[PDB]
């Protein structure tokens, strides 16, 4: 549950990604099926391999709906109906996997704005992360 | 009795019983769309994650009114909007408590396609940010 | 920890840029703050109460140091974290009482912070090399 | 994320309880401090003894807040906005805790209403606690 | 164009395009507090945890018109309501579509103390659960 | 598993009086359905869209009795759970990539259809003597 302190944090850190938000999907990805191999299996029709022009291109797929989230941050259930529909009923994907995008996420997003990357912004970041998390693993 | 303007802190104003999770329809009234726009042409990214689309536009005899729902009220301060160069009264009306979403309604002339907003947030620890300039862009000119 | 020769050296590499005196504190801090429940267990160290408190805490600054040199001693003994950690591992489950999920946690905040520090130098291969040895003092911990 | 189905489920379910619901909050209590005995250290000022009688008012008293939290599960966090300062601000509960504590009141609540403990209100109870548990375990 | 009543289906008649997101504020209103009771004497629980409290006692020149907010709408099936042994017209003037919260309307004599709800819930893979009798008890005896 | 003898005797007396047909069943299909995305291991078994479908799948059945008898195998053998499970570990780490925190999911399914059949007889110390067991069982899948 985001206070309004969190939700501010987070909208005002994501508007200072802009257009750079489908090159730290990219990213986040390439980290995530590196560091955490299982990952993989999830997605055995890409080309695994760096620098993948479907990991490049569905990294921004990925950017642009975390930017649709944040957007809609007070009411995420709504808003990433479809996107619960994906991953929860249809791909089926493991909550725990969830947890190492995220991270990867924040990695990405300390390592290009670590002037934006604060305690307090971390924490909020986190808080967001894991509420699309329960949205797209939740049946609703 | 007396709180502080919409205008200089949204925050503040919220605190009002006298608004708190009042009716606010109006009897003519039609939904508008709109895009924020920042300095360097791209989305005023912060803007549109903290209003609520579609916009309405509240036919008065006065002129055409637009209502606009912002989010995350408790952490909005300053929030002034600018008809071209002029200044326009922001008057909040009603402010939702339990999603802390604040409603307010500015005045606009008949044709008018764009508002500039000033506006800044302050919350936590001290932290505090100014967006001097924000471009509110009508989906059509506003009506009567 | 079964780490390649070649993520090793890219390991070590970076390890001898971590300013230590600093690394530390940003970690633990940031667990206390991004994990707020954490702040129980060091509530003998004072003032936790926002996160320009935490972080500027000389405690939490002084621990955070205990727990960097801790890692680094992980870094030797690569084969042996079980047996190194054991001491540890007691400490925090008899002691402490302190859930096994946790200590993924400060690995992974220990991550951020090394993003955060050496930014695109900390390249994806890199910080695949350094999941397995956050994860690998994690599960010595919990054994 | 809660569906409508699971939102009825849970109030359902939760009515056919009623009169009972602090008898089941003492003995999921009484459970979890003797299956995970971890969890005493967050009670050192109760007498933790078999049948303590702060046990079984304590046991009311979460009974009663989930009572009110089925009644407002379309908004729980304004609902159980003092348990949160409790939980989350004061006493900061290692969020481990509340699973643990979810866990012993689905195998109370299985023990003694075994015609309502269905597959679909089993899932639907257990999403239902885990919302519970992320709200009073977070700072907002 | 033609949907069944919020008395037989309240989950179909939420459908109903007419209604969805409608404006529903009245000028003239009165907050009043109220208890759900079951056969036994007891709270009746999935009505008290499905109700939005306070309801609204709404004045007309008809008589008085108490406004009640049902949650979970999509899973009411039958929710008839009577003033004593007569049954009441059950009107839904608004379905709030982001929370699945429907608002009925339904007219009362003055001086009115309780009215009897008889409904049913039906969900899922064939889940079905009749409340046939639910007693609506008013903080006060309903006034204009 | 460190259990007393009392623990011990408690433990099979009422593991004597399960149905071992039916119990296996009852938690598979509740894992499936109160973790939905246990569903994706299991989509070779066929019809997994609804309750109904899934409690009344055959092969959710027949692979029950396959999970209570690796716990019947489990109760014996409870000072070496790690050598006994090792065969299914490494089919659930290699070739079926099953995250550790299912089994302990599983393993409290189990208990809550335990609780579901005995009643009041699964009681407060029987109860503290399974998760014991369960817990075991987890961490030796995931040894
Ligand atoms: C931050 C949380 C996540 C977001 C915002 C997200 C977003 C998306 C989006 C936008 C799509 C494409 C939707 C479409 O085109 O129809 C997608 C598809 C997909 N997602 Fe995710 N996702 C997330 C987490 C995950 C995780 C953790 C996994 C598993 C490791 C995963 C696996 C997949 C797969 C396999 C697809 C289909 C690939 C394809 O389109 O060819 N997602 N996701
Ligand atoms: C892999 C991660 C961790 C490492 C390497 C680590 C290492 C250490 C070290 C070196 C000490 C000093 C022991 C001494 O004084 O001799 C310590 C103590 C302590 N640890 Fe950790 N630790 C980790 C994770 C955690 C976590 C997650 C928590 C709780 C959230 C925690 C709580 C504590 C506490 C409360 C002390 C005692 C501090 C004091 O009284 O001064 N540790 N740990
Ligand atoms: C289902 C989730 C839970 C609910 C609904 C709940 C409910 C409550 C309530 C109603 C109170 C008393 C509030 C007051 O009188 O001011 C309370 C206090 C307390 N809770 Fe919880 N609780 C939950 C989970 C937990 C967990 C997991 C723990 C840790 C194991 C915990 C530890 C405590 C403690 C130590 C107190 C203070 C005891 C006292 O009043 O003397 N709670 N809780
Ligand atoms: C302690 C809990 C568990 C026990 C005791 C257990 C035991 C077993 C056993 C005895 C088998 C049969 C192996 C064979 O055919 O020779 C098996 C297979 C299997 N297990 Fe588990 N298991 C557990 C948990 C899980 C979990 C949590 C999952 C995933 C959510 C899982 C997924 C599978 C799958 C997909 C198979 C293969 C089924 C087939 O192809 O017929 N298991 N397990």
């Amino acid at each position: 549950v985001l206070s309004p302190a969190d939700k501010t944090n987070v909208k005002a850190a994501w508007g200072k990604v802009g257009a750079h938000a489908g090159e730290y999907g990219a990213e986040a990805l390439e980290r995530m099926f590196l560091s955490f191999p299982t990952t993989k299996t999830y997605f055995p029709h890409f080309d695994l391999s760096h620098g993948s022009a479907q990991v490049k291109g569905h990294g921004k797929k990925v950017a642009d709906a975390l930017t649709n989230a944040v957007a809609h941050v007070d009411d995420m259930p709504n808003a990433l109906s479809a996107l619960s529909d994906l991953h929860a009923h249809k791909l089926r994907v493991d909550p725990v996997n969830f947890k190492l995008l995220s991270h990867c996420l924040l990695v990405t997003l300390a390592a290009h704005l670590p002037a934006e990357f604060t305690p307090a912004v971390h924490a909020s970041l986190d808080k967001f992360l894991a509420s699309v998390s329960t949205v797209l693993t939740s049946k609703y | 009795q007396q709180y502080p303007p919409a205008d200089e802190s949204l925050q503040d104003a919220i605190k009002n019983p006298a608004i708190i999770d009042k009716e606010h329809t109006a009897d003519n009234w039609r939904p508008i769309d709109f895009q924020m726009k920042n300095d360097k042409g791209e989305r005023q990214f912060y803007h549109y994650a903290s209003t609520v689309e579609p916009a309405t536009v509240i036919f008065t005899k006065t002129g055409p009114i637009i209502e606009l729902g912002l989010k995350t009220a408790s952490t909005w301060k300053k929030f002034e909007v600018y008809e071209g160069d002029k200044k326009l009264p922001v008057e909040l009306v009603s402010y939702d408590s339990d999603k802390d979403y604040a409603y307010i309604r500015f005045p606009v002339s008949n044709g008018t396609r764009e508002v500039k907003i000033v506006s800044s947030i302050e919350y936590g620890e001290n932290i505090h940010e100014d967006y001097d300039y924000t471009l509110m862009v009508f989906a059509q000119p506003i009506t009567n | 920890v079964h780490l390649t020769p070649e993520e090793k050296s890219a390991v070590t590499a970076l390890w001898g840029k971590v300013n230590v005196d600093e690394v530390g504190g940003e970690a633990l801090g940031r667990l206390l703050v991004v994990y707020p429940w954490t702040q129980r267990f060091f509530e003998s160290f004072g003032d936790l109460s926002t996160p320009d408190a935490v972080m500027g805490n000389p405690k939490v600054k002084a621990h955070g140091k205990k727990v960097l040199g801790a890692f680094s001693d992980g870094l030797a003994h690569l084969d042996n974290l079980k047996g190194t950690f054991a001491t540890l591992s007691e400490l925090h489950c008899d002691k402490l009482h302190v859930d096994p999920e946790n200590f993924r946690l400060l690995g992974n905040v220990l991550v951020c912070v090394l993003a955060h520090h050496f930014g695109k130098e900390f390249t994806p291969p890199v910080q695949a090399a350094y999941q397995k040895v956050v994860a690998g003092v994690a599960n010595a911990l919990a054994h």
